[PDB]
């Protein structure tokens, strides 16, 4: 009641775009348990790699690490589909417990974080600082990351419709849509995000009828 | 919907 | 230099689920521009409406509403395939300017806000109150949008797959995945996180074969 | 991906 025992950081783990995604934020009360549910990120994943992360920045190689571990055995599956539950679970000792579950199988795997691990007070200092002091910067790498996602999405999306579409979807069509993918994937290789939004821009110029199949497809 | 990779 | 002209609180619009996502964040100094592309949350969904917000809330009904407009002319097309490039951009006059355009079809429709519209000072200064008050709450809220979400997207997608499937789908494997996407759909339109995510696990629990086979079928 | 519902 005069004190309360808090984290002073923010913890997580990094996910796809090399963001950090928070599972127990800045200054939260212990004892405490969060979860959250990730999937894979491509086709026939068979195992996912949990990097435990402490800090306030957006980009995940700007944290501090706490460690990381494998959850394998993963069935093939289209990606995206994979169930696997993360729990971050602090004790009343501030030992941090971290697993990862795949619902599918029950298979799980965890890492332990004895309460002195991470960062130090004057390291978490700098870090608050840093935050701040790199906001935008960190907003821009945020919004960069949500277009290389969406990208990726569409990329992926488009050319499972054009194979189930096959002999529906017209000659110039396929072809308007398969030079798009070629120059979306290359521009997701970059890390201008005028560049990935042009070639989005242009596969969604391209691509109506796909659509309209794909849609009436599954309609 | 997140994702994570394979390392 | 003496003074900077600030949002006193965030800006944004309403998505699925009904949580506010921001898009101009708390205390930006003016002018400023931003931009997000969202997509549809439909199969065939010719419309989608703007629902700008003024708030540090994360359901959207508790922030306060600016205004609404919608951007129709939205070709056929799988859901969350569409691109709706959603810009919010305050002028050096504090006008706020909201467009919503459709990548596909350069269609554009926009909402013209004056600085003078909104929560006055006492309102501003309740609102960052409620937002630390129900700070747990809303987090609570948060999650349970994340996990909708996720049932909603395995729901979709695994109805399309089956389809997909057809007769590569055993008989057994069918019935139990029918059963566990009814279930699912009528736990979605439920309040309760948990019983969300028990048919999700059921589902996935049942899935296997359907993941194989999809898998397969754009590998 | 971020989705809109159609008002």
């Amino acid at each position: 009641v005069l004190l309360l025992d808090v984290t002073p950081l923010s913890l997580g783990i990094e996910t796809m775009g090399g963001v950090m995604t928070t599972l127990i934020a800045k200054n939260t009360t212990i004892p405490t348990k969060h979860s959250q549910v990730f999937s894979t990120a491509e086709d026939n994943q068979s195992a996912v790699t949990i990097h435990v992360l402490q800090g306030e920045r957006k980009r995940a190689a700007d944290n501090k690490s706490l460690g990381q571990f494998n959850l394998d055995g993963i069935n093939p599956a289209p990606r995206g589909m994979p169930q696997i539950e993360v729990t971050f679970d602090i004790d009343a000792d501030g030992i941090l417990h971290v697993s990862a579950k795949d619902k599918n199988s029950g298979k799980e795997q965890k890492i332990t974080i004895k309460a002195s691990s991470g960062l130090n007070e004057d390291e978490i200092q700098k870090m608050v600082r840093d935050a701040e002091a790199n906001a935008e910067a960190d907003r821009k790498f945020d919004e960069l990351v949500q277009t290389r996602n969406q990208g990726d999405h569409l990329l992926h999306s488009t050319r499972k419709q054009v194979e189930e579409a096959g002999d529906k979807l017209p000659a110039d069509d396929k072809t308007a849509i398969e030079s798009a993918l070629t120059a979306l994937e290359t521009a997701l290789k970059g890390e201008d995000k005028a560049a990935i939004e042009a070639k989005m821009q242009e596969l969604a110029q391209v691509s109506q009828k796909l659509m309209e199949i794909a849609q009436q497809q599954h309609a | 919907n997140r994702l994570l990779l394979t390392g």
